[PDB]
């Protein structure tokens, strides 16, 4: 890999280490993120609107997407998740979130998702979850 | 554990979702990476270009973080045993 993705893989590690995610770990957050796209650390003020897939019936997560017209494959998700109460798979949910406060962010572009195994956009990563407050949906 | 008992924990959790969740795509691609992580290595002269391609990683993180810590957990340590016998390192884990 060249001098612009290794320059990103060293941004995204010294990030997730900052963040209390351990170096084998960090491999796999590591692995939601496309390094042959700019890799930059942003800090948001309060008041940013912020969206997030999540499975119906769980908690916030740590992944944003910066516009609620972003799909699911697009930022490397399925389009389905799991009702872990009625053991079903239905469409996850997007909900709306606020910063609430000054908050680092890792800006990136997902690794979408493809057929082998059967472009990206851009997300936002951050495990500091009460910076981002949950909006009536 | 020994690596293969890590991608054999992850199969059998993998498993389990897909009776949990029939046919879901997540979990079919999981075991698919899974089977080829094994693959590689109990044998040293398959190809091992389609590690660099993994996802397993990236499905723990954004689809298991919060639904199923305990598959994610397994999931991170099969991706780490892939990267690592990919990139000619010891699987460092315990």
């Amino acid at each position: 890999h060249d001098i612009n993705y290794r320059g990103n893989r060293e941004t995204a590690a010294k990030f997730f280490k900052s963040k209390d995610i351990d170096p084998a770990d960090a491999e796999s957050y590591m692995n939601g993120l496309d390094f042959n796209h700019p890799v930059r650390v942003e800090t948001l003020a309060p008041g940013k609107n912020l969206w997030q897939y999540q499975s119906p019936g769980a908690p916030q997560g740590n992944w944003y997407t910066l516009s609620p017209r972003v799909q699911p494959t697009e930022l490397g998700i399925n389009p389905m998740g799991t009702n872990r109460a009625a053991n079903t798979i239905e469409p996850k949910v997007l909900n709306s979130y606020r910063t609430t406060q000054k908050v680092e962010v890792l800006r990136s572009t997902a690794a979408p998702t493809d057929d082998f195994w059967s472009g990206g956009a851009q997300q936002l990563f951050s495990n500091e979850k009460g910076s981002f407050g949950l909006l009536p949906r | 554990m020994t690596p293969i008992e890590y991608i054999d924990r992850a199969l059998a959790l993998v498993v389990d979702r897909l009776a949990r969740y029939p046919g879901y795509e997540v979990l079919l691609s999981a075991e698919k990476q899974l089977q080829y992580i094994r693959s590689v290595l109990l044998d040293r002269s398959l190809d091992r270009s389609a590690l660099h391609r993994l996802t397993l990683g990236s499905i723990a993180v954004k689809e298991f973080d919060e639904t199923d810590p305990e598959l994610s957990r397994a999931l991170k340590d099969a991706y780490y045993v892939g990267i690592r016998t990919g990139r000619g390192l010891k699987v460092d884990l315990p």
